[PDB]
């Protein structure tokens, strides 16, 4: 059962997503964003001393 | 048989699927607990069982299937009656092997 929603990105926030498929009782999700990472992409140039 | 008199007919949840998909709750009051023959007076809806357990409690629930997106039909406990109507939204499961 496909599913789709939209969550912030901030750290510790609790977020909560409600599912609900009409043959059956509704659902609750609870996420978290633990941790992140942006990670750039690097090529050297030189290096200096 | 015991006696059933005030009884009123409410509506948890509809969904006019395959099975049966709608759960009905009956409010009622008893001299005492025992053994009654529910049913129901329209083809628009079929239930799920055909006796009930009354207790002094008061309150039973069954199961009915329809489709329908709005259903009315008189449902009867032991010698009462009482009217009962409803909203039933679409069912998101494309295909069933039932």
């Amino acid at each position: 059962y496909e599913h789709s929603t939209v969550m912030p990105n901030v750290v510790g926030f609790p977020y909560k997503a409600h599912i609900e498929r009409p043959g059956y009782s509704p659902l609750t999700l609870q996420m978290q964003v633990v941790e992140t990472s942006l990670e750039p992409t690097l090529n050297l140039e030189y290096i200096t001393c | 048989a015991p006696t059933i008199i005030d009884l009123t007919c409410t509506v948890a949840t509809c969904t006019h699927s395959s099975d049966f998909g709608g759960v009905l709750t009956l409010t009622y009051k008893t001299d005492k607990n025992g053994d009654c023959s529910v049913h129901s007076h329209s083809n628009v809806a079929t239930l799920q069982e055909a006796t009930a357990k009354v207790k002094t409690a008061g309150k039973v629930t069954l199961h009915f299937s329809t489709a329908s997106a709005s259903p009315s039909f008189v449902v009867s406990l032991c010698s009462a009656r009482a009217t009962c109507s409803a909203s039933c939204e679409p069912p998101k499961d494309h295909i069933v092997p039932y």
